[PDB]
C-alpha cells in the first residue's frame, strides 16, 4: 500500500490552501475498509491528531480547528483532502498523510511524504 | 431424510426452539406441583421452612444467574455443540429426578441441575444460532421465532401439567415430559454430530470490557426491567385479586392468559416488525407501553378492568425482547470481535435477574407498601429509562472511537 500527496507553500494569514492526499496503490474496497485523515507535526512538537474520516464519515476535528480545516475522503476516487478557509500565525507545522487499519489489532500505519506550511508572523 | 446434514440452517432454529420449549415447561409444570407435594409429606426455623417455599424459584434462578458466564466462556473455549448437548443430558437427568423425587433436599438439586441445564442451553444455543445466522434481517426474524417458542412454552405449561396430573397421578407429566426431552437428544445427536472438538478460529473479547460498553449496558437493562416487570407482576397479582375483588380461585388462569397470549403474537411478529420499522424505536415504544399498561393495572376494578392492561403489558413486553435480543449481535459485530458467547451470556444475566429478584422481592414491598405502589414505582422506573433506547440509533465503530481516542491524546 503506497500513496501520494500534494500541497504546501508560503501564504499571508487570512488565505485559502487546499491539501490532497492520494492512494492508488491499494484496492477500492481495502481503501473502505480502512481509515485515513492529515497529520501535523511541528518543530520540537509530538504527533496531536487534527482532523481524519472514517467509513462513517464523521471527522473528529481537534477542538481548536472546527471550522477552520474541511477534509473529505472519496470512496471512489482514491482520495483524501483538505481544505482550509482562514490562516493564523500559530499553524507553524508540517503536515503528514497517514491511514488505520483496524482489523488486525497492531493498526499498521503507513506515512506519507508530508508537507510544510508556515505563516508569516 | 428432511435433514440429512445442514441442509437448511433452520434446523439449528428448531435445534434451538425445541429446547427453549422444553426448559420452560420444565420451569412452569413443577411450579404448581410444589406445594401439594410439600405439604402432603409435611402432613405425612419455621420461618425458613416457610420462605424456602420462595427459595425454590430462587434456586433455579441463582443457578442459572451463577452458571451463565462460565458457559460463555466455555462455549467458544471448545465448542457450541457439546455444552447444548451437556445441557440436554443435565436437564433430562433433572426431569427423570424430579418425579421420584421426594425429599425437598432432592428435589432442590434436581432443579438446580435444571437451572445449569436451562443457563447452558439459553447461552449456547443462542450463541450458536447467532452464530449461523450473520445476516441482521435473518437474524431478528430467527431470534424472534426463538423468542416465540419461549412464549408459547410458557403459555402451554400450566394446564399441559395440569390436565395430565388430575388425570393419572405424580409421574405422569414428567415422564411423557422427559420422553419428549429424549427425543429432542434423539434428534440433537444426529443434527449437531459433535464428535470432535472445534476450537474456535478467534479469540474473544474479555468480558470485563464487554461490561465496560455503555450501549451494551443500556439493551442489557432494558431487557432486564422490562422482564422483571411480568416477574414482579406473576405472584402479586392474585393476592391483591382476592384482597379487593372479592374474587375466586379459577379467573386466575383466565386473567393472565392474556399476557402469555400477548406474549406469543408480539414475539414473533416484531421480529420481522423491527428491522423494517427501527430497533431502537421499537424498543423505545416497548418500554413506554409497558409503563402505561402497569400503571393502569392497579386502577382497574373488574376482571374486564384487567383484560386490556394484560395484553398490552404482553404485548410490550414481547417488541422489548424481540427488538434487543439482535441488537447484542449487531454491536458486538459491529464495534467488536465476532463472538457472540459474552455478549449472549451478558443478555441472558439480564433476562435472568428479572425472574431471580422478582418473587421474593415483590412480596416483600407488597408487604410493607401498597402493591399499587408497587406498580406506579415500576412503571416509573420503565419511562424514565425508556428515553435511554435513543442513543441506540447510530452506535460509533471502533474506529470512530479510535480516532476519538488519539485526538484527545
Amino acid at each position: 500500500v503506497q500513496l501520494q500527496e500534494s500541497g504546501g507553500g508560503l501564504v499571508q494569514p487570512g488565505g485559502s490552501l487546499r491539501l490532497s492526499c492520494t492512494a492508488s496503490g491499494v484496492t477500492i474496497s481495502a481503501l473502505n475498509a480502512m481509515a485515513m485523515g492529515w497529520y501535523r507535526q511541528a518543530p520540537g512538537e509530538r504527533r496531536v491528531m487534527v482532523a481524519a474520516v472514517s467509513e462513517r464519515g464523521n471527522a473528529m476535528y481537534r477542538e481548536s480547528v472546527q471550522g477552520r480545516f474541511t477534509v473529505t475522503r472519496d470512496f471512489t476516487n482514491k482520495m483524501v483532502s483538505l481544505q482550509m478557509d482562514n490562516l493564523k500565525p500559530e499553524d507553524t507545522a508540517v503536515y503528514y498523510c497517514h491511514v488505520l487499519e483496524d482489523r488486525v489489532d497492531s493498526f499498521h500505519d503507513y506515512w506519507g511524504q508530508g508537507t510544510q506550511v508556515t505563516v508569516s508572523s | 431424510w428432511l435433514q440429512e446434514s445442514r441442509r437448511s440452517r433452520k434446523l439449528i432454529l428448531f435445534i434451538v426452539f425445541l429446547a427453549l420449549l422444553l426448559d420452560n415447561m420444565l420451569l412452569t409444570v413443577v411450579v404448581p406441583i410444589i406445594p401439594s407435594y410439600l405439604y402432603s409429606i409435611k402432613h405425612e426455623d419455621l420461618l425458613n421452612e416457610n420462605v424456602q417455599v420462595g427459595l425454590l424459584f430462587a434456586s433455579k434462578a441463582t443457578v442459572q444467574l451463577i452458571t451463565n458466564p462460565f458457559i460463555g466462556l466455555l462455549t467458544n473455549r471448545i465448542g457450541y455443540p457439546i455444552p447444548i448437548f451437556a445441557g440436554f443430558c443435565i436437564m433430562f437427568v433433572s426431569t427423570i429426578m424430579f418425579a421420584f423425587s421426594s425429599s425437598y433436599a432432592f428435589l432442590l438439586i434436581a432443579r438446580s441441575l435444571q437451572g445449569i441445564g436451562s443457563s447452558c442451553s439459553s447461552v449456547a444455543g443462542m450463541g450458536m444460532l447467532a452464530s449461523v445466522y450473520t445476516d441482521d434481517e435473518e437474524r431478528g426474524n430467527v431470534m424472534g421465532i426463538a423468542l416465540g417458542g419461549l412464549a408459547m412454552g410458557v403459555l402451554v405449561g400450566p394446564p399441559f401439567g395440569s390436565v395430565l396430573y388430575e388425570f393419572v397421578g405424580k409421574t405422569a407429566p414428567f415422564l411423557v415430559l422427559a420422553a419428549l426431552v429424549l427425543l429432542d437428544g434423539a434428534i440433537q445427536l444426529f443434527v449437531l454430530q459433535p464428535s470432535r472438538v472445534q476450537p474456535e478460529s478467534q479469540k474473544g473479547t474479555p468480558l470485563t470490557t464487554l461490561l465496560k460498553d455503555p450501549y451494551i449496558l443500556i439493551a442489557a437493562g432494558s431487557i432486564c426491567f422490562a422482564n422483571m416487570g411480568i416477574a414482579m407482576l406473576e405472584p402479586a397479582l392474585p393476592i391483591w385479586m382476592m384482597e379487593t375483588m372479592c374474587s375466586r380461585k379459577w379467573q386466575l388462569g383466565v386473567a393472565f392468559l392474556p399476557a402469555s397470549i400477548s406474549y406469543l403474537i408480539g414475539t414473533n411478529i416484531f421480529g420481522i416488525l423491527a428491522h423494517k420499522m427501527g430497533r431502537w424505536l421499537c424498543a423505545l415504544l416497548g418500554m413506554i407501553i409497558v409503563g402505561v399498561s402497569i400503571l393502569c393495572i392497579p386502577f382497574a376494578k373488574n376482571i374486564y378492568g384487567l383484560i386490556a392492561p394484560n395484553f398490552g403489558v404482553g404485548f410490550a413486553i414481547g417488541m422489548v425482547d424481540s427488538s434487543m435480543m439482535p441488537i447484542m449481535g449487531y454491536l458486538v459485530d459491529l464495534r467488536h470481535v465476532s463472538v457472540y458467547g459474552s455478549v449472549y451470556a451478558i443478555a441472558d444475566v439480564a433476562f435472568c435477574m428479572g425472574y431471580a429478584i422478582g418473587p421474593s422481592a415483590g412480596g416483600a414491598i407488597a408487604k410493607a407498601i401498597g402493591f399499587p405502589w408497587l406498580m406506579t414505582i415500576i412503571g416509573i422506573i420503565d419511562i424514565l429509562f425508556a428515553p435511554l433506547c435513543f442513543f441506540l440509533r447510530s452506535p460509533p465503530s471502533r474506529l470512530e472511537e479510535e480516532l476519538r481516542r488519539r485526538t484527545e491524546g
